[PDB]
């Protein structure tokens, strides 16, 4: 033939002047020994400063320290003066010179709790500088909790370097296990495997899991009437095991479904139920309430509890009474000395009642003895005439009825009238 | 001195209804005490009769005390009338239709306090708070009714317990109706509607329209042009549906618009720097706990002829200004080498032509395209004279994309170099 081809190889970062080969082996067998090897290489894509070639002998040696990280293979054609050509190719072999390394020695990851199984979280891989089998390779997770909750599945990323993806497995709830301290290890090819390690602080975020639960389902009280407005009634308790604003319990009181919540109000951040106006049993017998609590934050969860406040009465309402006169026109009058054993009015007693229903004793003032008092059924009273009402230098008599309440404290009620002839 | 009677009468009866007969005394006329528009007494030893229809619910109090009258001593016997109900009112809720919100994907036990109906009638004829039923809307079987009654006689509460499995993406709303019945001789009914509007939670992540995106870009693309367009979607509603795109590795000379998803050229490109980019695109939703979807994006650069070719020579001496050849050089020996270097790829550079200019395109010595594609040989195809032509000024040409069809966009770009030859024996 009239041409030849030859391939060569050399290791990395070996000193300059190291032997590469001889162009003589690439020439066709039997051809004349040339006096000079004309070198033709791709300009700028080439030998330049990175090879030394002897033109008169054909030996090749390394011009400097050789790094295949920048340039892996060289190619150039040697031409003899006779016309024969030898296509030469020099390859730089790789040796583990750059060990793997992580950009973060102690990285931190944030993953929401209760996350779906199998969702993947990529991480920063240990970049391979020495390409080929010597970099790259595979990650191994050495952290605790990696057998049950956190596994590692490798995925090749850009340019083929492997990117670690921490997959989700098992249980994840910060209410029990707050955070994990994992450790990552990276190896590489070559009989002496270079290694790199880094720690990973995986923390679990919080979400609105638990609604505010109360101490007891329903509360109770037995406050009396006319209680001090500034006085307390009872304190409610509610808990929420979440963190941040999701653990803040703001106690409130439902205004719709609660019947009798008018006189009441609850402290916002202590659950202390306190009244604002005094209540009356002779108006409202019992108060039925529903309290709530908000799981503070975005879209709050809602808890609820019941409040039952019974009321027992006290004798504070004055006795009432009505009077109607039974003589002709309702207006008070009497005849000129009316017959005896005659009645001129009617009285009925009433009161807001607890204990003794009604049963009030009246105290009609005198009437100078010409009038008397009688009762029908201990509730309705009458007014009788005595002494014939002789009109002895007397025209009309100012009379008054006193309603005396039969309670523990004395409670009086006045009611005056004028009876004429 | 102790006569007192009590009468009982029904409500919603036509006027003139006989209530009762007050006991009479011979020779006496009885009339009313105070004028009120409900009753009037027959004085001829008669009885007591109503004078108008009355609704018991319209009265301030049921029992009403009345006082009689008499002829001469005006002896008064008291009379009390009790009016009852007959259940002429039906149970009614404070509002016919309300709206309650439930948390989707929540476990069983989530409930909400609802309104309790009330009836204007008496106790026995009042609402039966244990007879609440949900008659329509719950055909799917999601909710149930739990009623909590109170130890106090005045009070009742109703709950709407959800048995879990609520999903907005499956069914975001339920319209329910409740049937309550008056606990009366006539069982009369009441109704309340519930607009159940569940709330959206971020349970679904963004998903791209395709798993692998491919696009070709010319390396002459100006800064700001479009590369490709990604598209994603989220099954949730509102804030949990707003997707923000981003390139997972924005160290590339590209840039991702976080809203439209249009990869743009952020820095000027070059084909000889890198062939193609194997990127990865993200899709992040604005939910309260954010989620992310991914897909690979491949961008291939397209080469254009933006680098010109050069020719460098290697002749008989090395460290020499000008080439030197012996005169007795036998015909057929190589003098120099025509090394044609081109950085651009052949896909955008076409066939390379080389011709002779300003020298000896005259068989003085031939040029030959060697077996190597780019390399050419400079030989001596004839024996010459030294005194006649002692030197040469041979230059050559080299063109990119030469021999192209007419109207081709791949215009040619050339560069010429020269090498001299001297005869020195
Ligand atoms: C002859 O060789 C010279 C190099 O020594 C080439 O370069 C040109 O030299 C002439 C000398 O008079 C200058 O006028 C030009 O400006 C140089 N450049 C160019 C691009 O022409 C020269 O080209 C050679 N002669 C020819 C005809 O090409
Ligand atoms: C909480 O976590 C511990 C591990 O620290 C585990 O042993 C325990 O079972 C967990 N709680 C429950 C209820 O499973
Ligand atoms: C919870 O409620 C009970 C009921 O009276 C009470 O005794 C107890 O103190 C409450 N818990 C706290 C922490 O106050
Ligand atoms: C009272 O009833 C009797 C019943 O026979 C009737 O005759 C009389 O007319 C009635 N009184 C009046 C004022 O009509
Ligand atoms: C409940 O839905 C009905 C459907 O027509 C609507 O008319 C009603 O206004 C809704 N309730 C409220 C409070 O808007
Ligand atoms: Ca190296
Ligand atoms: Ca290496
Ligand atoms: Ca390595
Ligand atoms: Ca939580
Ligand atoms: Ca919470
Ligand atoms: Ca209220
Ligand atoms: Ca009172
Ligand atoms: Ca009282
Ligand atoms: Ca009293
Ligand atoms: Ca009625
Ligand atoms: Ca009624
Ligand atoms: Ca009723
Ligand atoms: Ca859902
Ligand atoms: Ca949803
Ligand atoms: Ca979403
Ligand atoms: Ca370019
Ligand atoms: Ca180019
Ligand atoms: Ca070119």
């Amino acid at each position: 033939p009239q041409a030849g081809s030859l391939d060569l190889q050399i290791d990395e970062e070996q000193p300059a002047g190291t032997l590469i080969g001889d162009i003589s082996a690439g020439l066709p067998a039997g051809t004349a020994a040339p006096l000079m090897y004309f070198i033709s290489a791709q300009e700028g894509s080439g030998v330049g400063t990175d090879l030394a070639i002897d033109e008169h002998s054909g030996v090749v040696r390394t011009a400097r320290v050789l790094d295949r990280e920048q340039r892996d293979r060289y190619r150039f054609t040697a031409v003899t003066p006779d016309g024969a050509t030898v296509e030469v190719t020099v390859r730089v072999a790789d040796i583990n010179d750059h060990a793997p390394a992580f950009p973060q020695a102690r990285a931190a990851l944030q993953v929401p709790e209760h996350t779906a199984f199998g969702t993947r979280y990529p991480l920063e891989p240990a970049r391979d500088a020495d390409a080929g089998r010597l970099g790259t390779q595979g990650y191994a997770l050495s952290g605790d909790g990696a057998g049950e909750t956190f596994r590692l599945e490798t995925r090749p990323g850009p340019d083929g370097t492997p990117v670690p993806e921490l997959v989700v497995t098992g249980e994840l709830d910060r209410e029990n296990r707050s955070h994990y301290m994992l450790q990552l290890e990276a190896y590489d090819g070559g009989s002496p495997p270079r290694r790199a390690q880094a720690l990973l602080d995986v923390t679990l975020l919080d979400i609105n899991d638990h609604a505010p639960a109360f101490n007891q389902s329903r509360y109770h009280a037995v406050v009396s009437e006319s209680l001090a407005p500034g006085s307390p009634v009872l304190q409610v308790f509610a808990s929420d095991a979440d963190a941040g604003v999701n653990g803040a319990v703001t106690y409130e009181i439902n205004r719709r479904q609660s019947e009798g919540d008018g006189p009441f109000s609850i402290d916002a951040h202590t659950g202390l139920l306190q009244l604002e106006r005094p209540l009356d049993f002779e108006q409202r017998r019992v108060h039925e309430l529903v309290v709530q609590a908000r799981d503070g934050g975005a879209h709050p969860e809602l808890g609820s509890a019941f409040v039952t406040v019974h009321v027992r009465d006290a004798n504070d309402n004055q006795p009432s009474m009505t009077v109607i006169f039974l003589s002709a026109d309702g207006s008070p009058q009497v005849s000129e000395a009316a017959p005896p054993g005659q009645l001129v009015a009617r009285i009925s007693v009433s009161d807001p009642d607890d204990g003794d229903f009604a049963h009030v004793n009246v105290s009609l003032e005198g009437g100078e003895g010409h009038f008397a008092l009688s009762t029908q059924d201990s509730v309705i009273y009458l007014v009788c005439v005595a002494r014939r009402l002789d009109r002895e230098e007397r025209d009309a008599y100012n009379l008054r009825v006193t309603a005396t309440d039969s309670g523990s404290p004395p409670l009086r009620a006045e009611a005056a009238f004028v009876l004429h002839v | 001195a102790e006569p007192r009677q009590v009468f009982q009468v029904l409500e919603e009866q036509p006027p003139g209804t006989l209530v009762g007969t007050i006991q009479t005394r011979p020779g006496f006329t009885y009339r009313l005490s105070e004028s009120h528009a409900l009753f009037a007494i027959n004085s001829s030893t008669g009885a007591l009769y109503t004078t108008s229809t009355i609704d018991r619910e319209s009265l301030p109090s049921d029992v009403i005390n009345l006082v009689v009258l008499s002829s001469a001593p005006t002896y008064p016997t008291e009379v009390r009338v009790l009016v009852r109900d007959l259940n002429d009112n039906a149970p009614v809720f404070p509002d016919p239709s309300i709206v309650v919100t439930f948390k989707e994907d929540s476990s069983s036990g989530r409930q909400v306090i609802l309104d309790t109906a009330t009836d204007s009638d008496i106790g026995s004829n009042g609402v039966d708070h244990r007879s609440y039923r949900i008659i329509r809307g719950n055909e799917a079987g999601r909710f149930r009714l739990d009623i909590t009654l109170n130890p106090s006689g005045e009070g009742a509460f109703l709950h709407l317990v959800s048995k879990g499995g609520l999903d907005r993406e499956v069914t975001p709303q339920y319209q329910l109706l409740v049937e309550v019945e008056d606990k009366g001789e006539p069982k009369r009914r009441g109704y309340l509607q519930v607009n159940v509007t569940v709330q959206d939670i971020n349970d679904n992540p963004p998903v791209f329209g395709s798993s692998h995106y491919q696009a070709g870009v010319p390396e002459d693309a100006v800064v700001g042009s479009s590369v490709l367009q990604v598209a994603a979607a989220d099954a949730d509603e509102g804030t949990n549906a707003d997707i923000r795109y981003r390139l997972q590795d924005e160290g590339t000379p590209f840039q991702m618009d976080p809203e439209t998803g249009l990869i743009t050229v952020r820095e000027p490109l070059d084909f000889e720097a890198r062939r193609q980019y194997s990127l990865t695109v993200q899709a992040m939703d604005r939910g309260v706990p954010s989620l992310t979807g991914r897909a690979e994006a491949l961008i291939q650069l397209l080469d254009v002829n933006d680098n010109d070719p050069v020719v460098k020579f290697r002749y008989f001496p090395a460290t020499s200004r000008y080439a030197s050849v012996d005169e007795n050089a036998q015909v057929g020996t190589v003098v120099a080498l025509l090394t044609v270097t081109d950085a651009d790829s052949p896909a955008a550079n076409g066939n390379i032509s080389v011709q002779i200019l300003g020298g000896n395109e005259q068989r003085h010595f031939e040029v030959q395209s060697s077996k190597v594609p780019n390399l050419s040989l400079i030989k001596v195809a004839s024996a010459l004279d030294r005194e006649r032509i002692p030197s040469y000024n041979l230059t050559v040409s080299v063109s990119d994309n030469y021999g192209a069809p007419p109207g081709a966009a791949v215009q040619a770009r050339s560069s010429v170099a020269s090498l001299v030859i001297f005869v020195n024996d």
